[PDB]
């Protein structure tokens, strides 16, 4: 009937749209209490803490802790040297350097050349 | 005033006009101008005359430094500290002084293009090819030397270009 | 300044104007206490836009998990006031 | 984190996080301050379409208007003193080719 | 100048701001009549547009193409 | 002197003593909005007269006061250009300023 | 515009080009042309400091006008016959200038007429 | 107490700016530089008495 | 030079014969006193060093860095009393012992009047400031880290021991004024390609140099709070210093043997930035920054003009000051909460405003805002660059925007929107904790008015 | 905002959801009260012509038909109120809203002024102090040994108890602290 | 510039008049008064530009502030599709507001009449990019076309916002400095144009087509 939208990832689908949302069976909804579950006894815990009236200082969170030890310690303990990560590694690492070299060498050959013809108009250039 | 010398900071005649009316109306530019001057310039003027008051009462002076003309560093053998210390001290020295000519002219040519108006690219042509002058001369005795320069580089880069002005002397006198 | 602090007493004057300018709500057998299902026989799509009104009429919207529940005059005007933060 | 409920009551209202939940690999990222994943009226390849064609049409215009001006049926000003020679810079010692207007 | 709510109603009016906008919007039309009346010219125009057919050739001099 | 240079400096001078008095006794007060309307207000009255100078005989300079550095052949001074945009763009800005502080003292009462 | 339209989708072998134009002699179709005159000297205009656009033939109108403003400064309005005056010889200095985009127009067309009709009467 | 604005806030600081500019600043070359006034055929000068003659009897196209 | 390095060793036995609860306040004002001593150097000659005796000199170049390591001491004796307050007295001696000394080996490596006194002093400063790391730094972590500080720096430092004999044998001095006057060129042969290496790479990794840089995060956030200020706010300026006084013997050959550490220097000028944007540690953050500043000042270095060399001279000024003054700041709020995370509190401009001003003023001087000596310093060396090549600018002016965006990120994490609900134990501020950002941070616009005193000989 | 959610929406939710959100961006394409009156009534009507369906599949395709036309329909630019989630003053004063645990901090020179603000404060952290150990045995009574199974807490049962989990709820700082 | 200008001003302008925040309106009109500016620094008018940067000035200022009021009065509600009939219960408000969209469309002998009739003029008779020149008129349309829709939509019709009717403007400070620059609105264009020294040399003479080009697009 009306023109369709398609998702894309820096514009996701929205909730509505979803057909997974739309075909329920008994096994889904089993995982939807499961999640819920889940959720109340994190909830239920964080919050026994949070109103506790002798405790000072700062809740400590295990999943921020995780999160940091993943981005940081973690990263090399689980690092291989693949195809592709060579091939990144050698292409991100010292690709820029050669192409700047390239542009820089390039540059600076052409002036000095230029220099030495007399031809650069260099007048009032006193600073440097 | 006459604290600087008008020969190296100089200014044309200073032609103003006289005021013209052509209405009956006040000037309100000229009443404020009195209202300043019985407000500001007179108190301003009296503290500046007790203050003139009290430096009469207690004067002193001070001394330009002269330095003495030592022998430079084409005059210095090859090995010779204290004749290459002596002859750096003084291009040092000379380095600045000339920095400090070139800034006077630059002074100048500022000057005159505020001064001069919408006639600047014509009235001040002379201070510009001053500059001009100053600016090449400056630019062949010190440009490219980099930091860590010294007079031995300065010399280096002399006689490289003597050597290329003498060459092409050489070749266009066969010509 | 800017507005007065509300009070409950003009709050429940206010929900009780908006529901008997509703054609389905009989004005003479209306109470705060009257159930919007079960008392006056409507049904969700009422209640709905009775919220809607009510949003309209204080001028702060209500999310809808919470409405689902406002089902008569004193539970809107509970909400309201521990909302806005009205304790008289 | 713009994509989460804003109605339900987390933790961290404004990071729109539960403690101990897991955390996304690149929450820095999604912050909220930053990237944003919602869903938009337009899709995608959509709006990169028309914003595309958008500006490439005013570009070609652009330099279309460029070969083509626009300008009045007028000759070119003239001035006075050989073009005001002496007044765009001078050089009073070399003799300009006379530049004299007639007219009509 | 207190002045309270009114709940679906018309909101009270004090004369002075009546006669304050009143006065302002009054000011700017018998300006803009005012200079109407003696700058037409800056929107109407005031040298006439020249019409280039109307020129002959002897003051435009070109020759009647048998030369 | 010419009252000129004096009166578009004071003009912007005068801007900063209320920024002064910011760790003084006045800011903790109620009467800081109103003092620094009444500055800015004053503002604008004066450099209204450094712009009647130009209107009448096109006066422009330019005021080099202080020297702060210099670089071998370059000097870096702090200096003021006064011609035409500054005479004429300084009073109007200081207007502007001084309705919309009157405004804020409204819009803003209960920030 | 319509010149525009006879230039651009016409035939532009017919219509004046502003960048280059004249490209006839101004002494062409005219026995005596009298060349244009000044009023206003060199110096005058570098004392009065115009503008170098403002630097044109009406100067002397210009320096009338600022003159008159600067004397009768607080009554601001009483530079009326001079602003009119510059105005004049502005409006007339574009005439002149429109007169000379219609005469270069002319002989563009004349010269096309007569060269290649008489390209014509020699080809046969 | 009811001028005392006007003479802390606008008067003493164009005291010092004054005194500072015209016996300071104004010390020094080249600091306050005033574009030079315009001059007019038929103005007359102030420092030398000098009238610059009037310019060239227009052509009168009244 | 004796009379501010006597008193200064002075402080050695003041402290070690004062009472267990004066130890602080002792150290303190002497501190500040020998400070004020220092401050003495700053009169420079003009043409010429100050040439105090044979052993030692003070430059233009040398005065500004002696005077921020003295006026670092006491700042750092401030910020440490607070976490070493349950410290046994003889520890707390110990730890300030090792401050005194490492200052000490500062002050006579800037002074040192030859290369082989300034490469020994230059390497004595490694054991106070990894004794410092080890012993007293929080985590397990800090054994790794003392490992990839000592190492880096002694792969460098080696080479240029053996160079520098070597041109002692053939130059016959290393006295830097006998090596300045009897300069000649450097051939292009591989003899003297590695030689060049050899001079240059310790200065290099002292920088640190792109690529060399790795174990500067592991150090700077593994440090206590005082180490991690002096590693921040001067021994990364050895590496300048050196480079500046050893690039006299090198020319002309590094007009080609630059060209590599350029390309590195501002390509990870851009990537250290860019790392900077997406980093949960808050202290990781600062250090990467230090990086980013850092590689400025190698381009600044290599490319030989004065206009670079006084940018170089205002830039480690400003970045000794701005770095020391963000790593107090993280140390404040890290005490309150006992994470480094830069998420786990946020909204703290709420709960602790005065501290939230400074917080904006150390990021104002991070993005180098007209007219601080950081902007000083960065356009003087992107002037000089530009002049080198034009297109520098493209690169230079990436670095600018990716900068002032972390930097403001920094500032939005930590300071503004909502207070993390569940931490309630952030106290107000201490008067000892503002008042060492206010030492900081008065100094560096102090600064400004006076910007000939921090640039250096060549101006 | 303030009712635990459920682990699922039923159909009759979400078509209340969106019969909710339809007439709010109708709303906003018909700016004027009467056009939209007319047109909110359109809607209910076209609403109400489903209302009985017993096939649920059905009924579920009509539901997913709705959303599309829904979303291909929905105003770009859809009315806010001011302090909703996208509103321009959603969360204006959150920079005014200080926690209570600030005033603890607070110098004796600070609390000499106001005696009895402070007084009642220590009476409601006594209350507070002695309601805690009931709280957290009544919720250990009350849940099941799987842990909770949803988000919902108890209220009070006995005499003088306490909901459990109350402080952080009655102690929020306001909605316009400031 | 030119070019930079006319896209900026044409832009603008065409994303203003479908807005419904009125501060979004306001600062999109002020991209496209911006963008005015660069296109006639680009036909080389740098005095016509200042101009209009000291007449905008103005009445942009009063418009912001009348939106202020409004918004203030309306319980801090800035969607112009919950503002009614504001034309009678905000009288000064509405005056203000009215003056300030005749001046932003440049109604002849007033401030915004004298900077961008003048720029409308010279940016017709200059040898000029064609693309940019049309650019421009679209956008002179579009400038009355969403001044049309903040006034229609915000003071005509019946009210749309809520019934506990707070509205006052009351107050001496919002009337004094609205009225302030009210003055400034009416007065200051003719008052600095004429005392001034003439910068420009003045186009006075051109089609008459041509000379009610601005007209004729505010017009339609
Ligand atoms: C330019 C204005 C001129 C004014 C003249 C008088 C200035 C005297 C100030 C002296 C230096 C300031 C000290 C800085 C630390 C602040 C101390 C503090 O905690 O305040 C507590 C105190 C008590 O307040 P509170 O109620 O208890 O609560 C405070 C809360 O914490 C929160 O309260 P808060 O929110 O109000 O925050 C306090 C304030 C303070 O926070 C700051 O950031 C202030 C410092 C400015 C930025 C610093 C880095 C930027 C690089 C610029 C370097 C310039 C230095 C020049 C030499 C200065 C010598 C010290 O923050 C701000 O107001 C915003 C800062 C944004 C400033 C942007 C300006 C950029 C450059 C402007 C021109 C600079 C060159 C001048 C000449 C140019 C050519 C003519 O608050 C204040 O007093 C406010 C400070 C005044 C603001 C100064 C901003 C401009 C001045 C810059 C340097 C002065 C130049 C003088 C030369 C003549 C011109
Ligand atoms: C991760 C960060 C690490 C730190 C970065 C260290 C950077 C070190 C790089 C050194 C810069 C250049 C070194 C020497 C300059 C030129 C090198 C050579 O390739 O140039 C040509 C040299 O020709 C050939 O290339 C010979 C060299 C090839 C053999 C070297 C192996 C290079 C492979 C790369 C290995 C990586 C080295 C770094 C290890 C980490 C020039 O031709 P030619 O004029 O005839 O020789 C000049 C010398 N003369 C005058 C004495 C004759
Ligand atoms: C205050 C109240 C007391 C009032 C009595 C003082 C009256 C005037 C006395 C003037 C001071 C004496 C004096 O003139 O000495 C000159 C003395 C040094 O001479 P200079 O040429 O100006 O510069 C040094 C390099 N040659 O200058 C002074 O100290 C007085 C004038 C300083 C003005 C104040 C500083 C303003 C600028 C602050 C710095 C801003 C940051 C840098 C911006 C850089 C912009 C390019
Ligand atoms: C933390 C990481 C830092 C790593 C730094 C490593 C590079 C250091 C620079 C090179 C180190 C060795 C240089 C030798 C010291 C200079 C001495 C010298 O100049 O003498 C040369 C001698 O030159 C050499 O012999 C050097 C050859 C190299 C031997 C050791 C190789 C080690 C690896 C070399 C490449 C690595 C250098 C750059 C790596 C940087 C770090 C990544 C000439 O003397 P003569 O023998 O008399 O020759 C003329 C008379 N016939
Ligand atoms: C401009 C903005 C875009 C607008 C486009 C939107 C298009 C909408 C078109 C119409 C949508 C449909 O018909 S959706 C078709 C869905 N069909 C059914 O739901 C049938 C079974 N009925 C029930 O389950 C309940 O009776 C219930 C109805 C929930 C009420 O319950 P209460 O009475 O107990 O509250």
């Amino acid at each position: 009937s009306f023109p369709k939208y398609k998702p894309s990832r820096l514009a996701t689908l929205p909730a509505t749209l979803d057909p997974a949302e739309y075909d329920i069976s008994p096994e889904t909804r089993k995982a939807q209490a499961e999640r819920l579950a889940i959720r109340s006894r994190l909830k239920r815990e964080y919050l026994l803490q949070y109103n506790d009236p002798n405790r000072l200082g700062v809740i400590e969170d295990p999943a921020l802790i995780r999160w940091t030890y993943a981005r940081s310690a973690n990263i090399y303990p689980n690092f291989r040297p693949t195809p592709k990560t060579s091939l990144l590694g050698a292409l991100f690492g010292i690709g820029p350097l050669f192409f700047w070299y390239y542009v820089f060498k390039t540059d600076r050959d052409k002036k000095e050349k230029l220099i030495q013809e007399g031809k650069l108009d260099q007048t009032f250039n006193i600073s440097y | 005033p006459d604290s600087w010398d008008k020969d190296v900071y100089p200014e044309p005649p200073r032609r103003t006009p006289a005021p013209a009316p052509q209405t009956s109306l006040p000037n309100p530019v000229t009443y404020l101008t009195k209202i300043f001057d019985l407000l500001v310039d007179r108190p301003v003027t009296l503290a500046r005359e007790f203050i003139e008051q009290q430096h009469a009462k207690n004067r002193y002076y001070y001394y330009h430094r002269e330095f003495r003309r030592v022998p430079d560093i084409t005059e210095c053998e090859e090995k010779d500290i204290l004749c290459m210390f002596e002859a750096e001290m003084q291009w040092r020295r000379d380095y600045k002084v000339d920095q400090e000519i070139v800034n006077i002219i630059q002074e100048r040519l500022k000057a005159c293009q505020q001064r001069e108006g919408e006639s600047y690219r014509q009235n001040c042509a002379k201070e510009l090819e001053q500059f001009t002058q100053v600016s090449k001369a400056f630019q062949d005795r010190y440009s490219d030397l980099g930091a860590h320069y010294s007079a031995r580089k300065c010399l280096a880069k002399q006689k490289q270009r003597m050597l290329a002005e003498r060459k092409a002397a050489k070749e266009a006198a066969a010509a | 300044s800017d507005a007065p602090p509300l009070t409950l007493e003009a709050i429940k004057d206010r929900v009780l104007y908006v529901l008997k300018l509703y054609d389905k709500i009989d004005p003479e057998k209306l109470s705060v206490n009257s159930h919007f299902m079960k008392d006056l026989g409507l049904d969700s799509l009422d209640q709905v836009e009775i919220i809607m009104a009510m949003e309209d009429e204080f001028g702060f919207e209500i999310p809808d998990i919470d409405a689902e529940k406002l089902m008569c005059p004193q539970e809107i005007v509970d909400y309201i006031a521990d909302k806005k933060d009205v304790y008289e | 984190q713009q994509e989460r409920d804003p109605w339900y009551d987390w933790d961290h209202p404004d990071l729109r996080l539960n403690w101990g939940e897991p955390i996304h690999w690149d929450l820095d990222m999604y912050i909220r301050n930053r990237v944003d994943t919602s869903p938009t009226p337009v899709s995608w390849n959509t709006m990169c379409k028309h914003l595309f064609g958008f500006v490439a049409f005013m570009l070609f215009m652009f330099w279309v208007g460029e070969i083509y001006p626009s300008y009045q049926p007028v000759g070119p000003k003239q001035y006075p003193y050989n073009d005001l020679y002496l007044e765009r810079g001078g050089d009073p010692t070399k003799e300009p080719e006379p530049v004299v207007h007639y007219e009509i | 100048v207190h002045i309270e709510p009114r709940y679906r109603q018309f909101p009270q009016l004090t004369r002075s701001q009546l006669i304050q906008a009143e006065f302002f919007s009054a000011t700017m039309w018998f300006w803009i009549l005012w200079r109407f009346w003696h700058d037409s010219d800056a929107v109407l125009g005031h040298f006439p547009y020249p019409d280039p057919s109307q020129w002959t050739d002897e003051e435009l001099g070109i020759l009647p193409d048998d030369e | 002197m010419n009252p000129f240079a004096s009166l578009t400096l004071t003009t912007l001078t005068i801007l900063t003593i209320p920024i002064m008095m910011s760790n003084s006794n006045i800011y903790k007060t109620n009467l800081y909005p109103n003092y620094v309307k009444t500055t800015v207000s004053y503002a604008f009255t004066l450099s209204l007269v450094p712009l009647l100078m130009f209107m009448h005989t096109g006066q422009e300079m330019i005021i080099s006061n202080w020297h702060w550095m210099t670089l071998q052949t370059v000097e870096l001074s702090l200096s003021f250009k006064m011609d035409y945009f500054s005479v004429m763009f300084i009073p109007v800005a200081l207007f502007v300023t001084w309705s919309i502080m009157e405004f804020s003292m409204w819009y803003m009462h209960s920030d | 515009g319509a010149h525009l339209a006879r230039r651009y989708l016409g035939d532009a072998s017919k219509e004046p080009d502003p960048l280059r134009m004249p490209t006839f002699p101004p002494d062409y179709g005219f026995p005596e042309r009298k060349e244009r005159e000044m009023v206003a000297t060199q110096q005058e205009m570098n004392d009065a400091q115009l503008m170098l656009q403002q630097r044109d033939y009406c100067a002397h109108y210009l320096i009338q006008l600022l003159k008159c403003k600067r004397d009768s400064f607080p009554n601001f309005l009483a530079c009326k016959h001079e602003q009119h005056d510059w105005d004049y010889c502005e409006h007339l200095d574009y005439v002149k200038r429109m007169k000379e985009f219609e005469r270069e127009r002319r002989l563009l067309q004349r010269k096309k007429r007569r060269e290649q009709r008489e390209a014509e009467m020699a080809r046969g | 107490r009811h001028s005392i604005f006007a003479v802390t806030h606008v008067l003493i600081p164009v005291w010092i700016i004054h005194y500072y500019l015209k016996y300071h600043v104004t010390a020094k070359p080249y600091t306050v530089v005033e574009r030079k006034p315009r001059i007019f055929p038929g103005d007359t000068i102030l420092e030398t008495g000098e009238v610059i003659p009037l310019m060239k009897e227009f052509p009168d196209q009244h | 030079m004796l009379k501010i390095i006597i008193p200064t060793t002075m402080l050695l036995p003041m402290t070690w014969m004062s009472k267990h609860n004066m130890i602080w306040i002792n150290a303190t004002v002497h501190s500040l006193l020998i400070s004020l001593i220092s401050l003495s150097l700053l009169n420079q000659l003009g043409e010429n060093s100050l040439n105090f005796s044979l052993t030692f000199f003070s430059d233009s170049l040398s005065a500004p860095l002696l005077v921020l390591t003295t006026w670092l001491l006491p700042l750092m004796l401030m910020a440490s009393q607070s976490h070493l307050s349950k410290e046994t007295t003889t520890r707390k001696k110990l730890y300030i012992t090792m401050l005194i000394l490492l200052q000490l080996f500062l002050i006579m490596t800037f002074t040192a009047t030859e290369l082989i006194l300034f490469y020994i002093l230059f390497e004595a400063t490694l054991v106070p400031t990894l004794i410092i790391i080890t012993r007293w730094g929080n985590q397990t972590e800090r054994l790794n880290a003392g490992l990839y500080f000592l190492f880096y720096t002694l792969a460098g430092s080696l080479p240029l021991l053996v160079a520098l004999v070597y041109i002692q044998n053939t130059t016959g001095s290393l006295n830097f004024l006998i090596i300045h006057y009897w300069s000649h060129p450097l051939s292009n042969s591989w003899s003297n390609i590695f030689m060049w290496l050899a001079c240059i790479m310790a200065f290099m990794v002292k920088m640190p140099l792109y690529g060399l840089h790795l174990w500067l995060p592991k150090a700077h956030v593994e440090a206590p709070i005082a180490g991690s200020m002096v590693l921040a706010a001067v021994l990364l300026k050895l590496g300048g210093y050196g480079m500046m006084r050893i690039t006299t013997i090198l020319n002309p050959l590094t007009n080609y043997m630059a060209y590599p550490f350029l390309m590195l220097s501002m390509w990870g000028m851009i990537m250290t930035s860019s790392i900077c944007l997406r980093q949960t540690d808050l202290k990781s953050l600062i250090a990467y920054s230090s990086v980013s500043h850092m590689a400025l000042v190698i381009v600044a270095i290599m490319i030989q003009t004065p206009w670079s060399f006084m940018g170089a001279t205002a830039l480690m000024i400003a970045h000794g000051l701005t770095s020391s003054m963000l790593f107090c700041l993280a140390n404040t709020n890290y005490e309150r909460v006992h994470s480094r995370t830069m998420i786990l509190a946020r909204g703290l401009q709420t709960l602790l405003p005065l501290m939230a001003t400074w917080w904006l003023v150390a990021s104002l001087t991070n993005l180098a805002l007209p007219p601080s000596i950081n902007l000083i310093g960065e356009l003087f060396i992107i002037t000089a660059s530009f002049s080198w090549s034009n297109i520098t600018i493209i690169l230079m002016g990436m670095n600018m925007m990716i900068t002032a965006l972390y930097s403001l990120y920094m500032l939005i994490t930590t300071q503004r929107g909502k207070y993390t609900h569940h931490i309630n134990n952030i106290k107000p501020s201490f008067t000892r904790e503002n008042a060492l950002m206010a030492l900081h941070i008065l100094p560096l616009l102090l600064l400004t008015l006076n910007p000939k005193m921090i640039l250096g000989p060549l101006y | 905002a303030f009712s635990a959610p459920a682990a699922y929406l039923t159909h009759q939710q979400k078509v209340l959801r969106l019969y909710k959100r339809a007439l709010r961006h109708l709303e906003s394409w018909c700016v004027h009260r009467d056009k939209y009156r007319y047109f909110a009534c359109l809607m209910r009507a076209r609403f109400d012509e489903h209302k009985n369906e017993k096939d649920m599949v059905k009924a579920t395709q009509l539901l997913r038909q709705a959303e599309e036309e829904f979303w291909y329909g929905q105003h770009p630019q859809p009315y806010i109120f001011p302090e909703s989630p996208g509103g321009t003053s959603y969360e204006r004063y959150e920079c005014y809203k200080v926690p209570e645990w600030c005033l603890d901090d607070w110098h004796p020179s600070e609390k000499a002024m106001y005696p009895d603000y402070f007084a009642k404060r220590e009476q409601w952290k006594r209350l507070r102090r002695e309601s805690w150990e009931r709280e957290v045995k009544q919720l250990q009574e009350e849940t099941p040994p799987g842990g909770p199974r949803t988000e919902a807490l108890p209220p009070a049962r006995k005499e003088g108890d306490l909901p459990p989990l109350w402080w952080h709820i009655v102690t929020r700082p306001r909605e316009r602290p400031m | 510039t030119l070019c930079l200008g006319a896209i900026t001003t044409l832009f603008t302008a065409l994303c203003a008049i479908t807005q419904n925040d009125i501060k979004k309106i306001v600062a999109f009109s002020t991209s496209s008064q911006l963008g005015l500016m660069m296109v006639t620094i680009g036909i080389n008018q740098p005095h016509l530009a200042f101009l209009h940067i000291c007449m905008h000035a103005f009445f942009k200022a009063m418009l912001f502030m009348c939106s202020g009021s409004i918004i203030h009065s309306l319980n801090d509600e800035q969607d112009i599709r919950k503002m009614g009939g504001l034309y009678k219960a905000m009288p000064f408000t509405t005056t203000a507001l009215i003056i300030g969209s005749l001046a932003l469309t440049g109604m002849p002998y007033l401030t915004g009449f004298y900077s961008k009739d003048l720029i409308i003029e010279a940016v017709n008779m200059s040898y000029t990019n064609a693309w940019a020149l049309l650019m421009t008129l679209i956008a002179t349309s579009l400038t009355a076309a969403y001044s049309t829709r903040i006034i229609f939509f915000a003071f005509l019709g019946k009210p749309r916002f809520p019934p506990l009717v707070l509205i006052n403007e009351n107050n001496p400070l919002l009337i004094n400095s609205i009225k302030r620059l009210l003055i400034g609105s009416i007065f200051a264009g003719f008052i600095i144009s004429n005392n001034i020294p003439p910068m420009t040399v003045p186009n006075t003479t051109m089609p008459l087509y041509m000379k009610m080009t601005a007209l004729i697009v505010t017009i339609m």
